[PDB]
């Protein structure tokens, strides 16, 4: 719970939605391993995304 | 032809845009989408023009 609130908190600030799991690492400043672990269960929504 | 509805599912997309001539009285606010075979313009009623 901790992380997850960290995280919408910057994204919130950012005000930007996730448009890839890169920015995890690029803008929120994730991890190496918190990635690993997070990566491959966080669906960014491409349909719903439209632009970027 | 009749716009192929966008079965890819990205779609660029941009918002707030007034368009000339306008389709009611007065202009009317909306966004337009890139369709695979044209444009669509919907309004912030409805109005679809491609």
């Amino acid at each position: 719970p901790r992380k997850g609130t960290h995280l919408l908190k910057i994204l919130k600030q950012n005000n930007t939605r996730l448009e890839s799991r890169t920015q995890l690492v690029t803008m929120c400043h994730m991890g190496p391993k918190v990635f690993m672990n997070c990566a491959g269960f966080l669906k960014i929504d491409t349909a719903s995304l439209g632009d970027s | 032809d009749s716009l192929v509805i966008n079965l890819n599912r990205s779609n660029p997309k941009l918002k707030d845009l007034y368009i000339r001539p306008n389709i009611a009285q007065k202009r009317m606010q909306g966004s337009l989408e890139a369709h695979v075979n044209g444009f669509r313009f919907t309004s912030v009623r409805g109005d679809k023009v491609d």
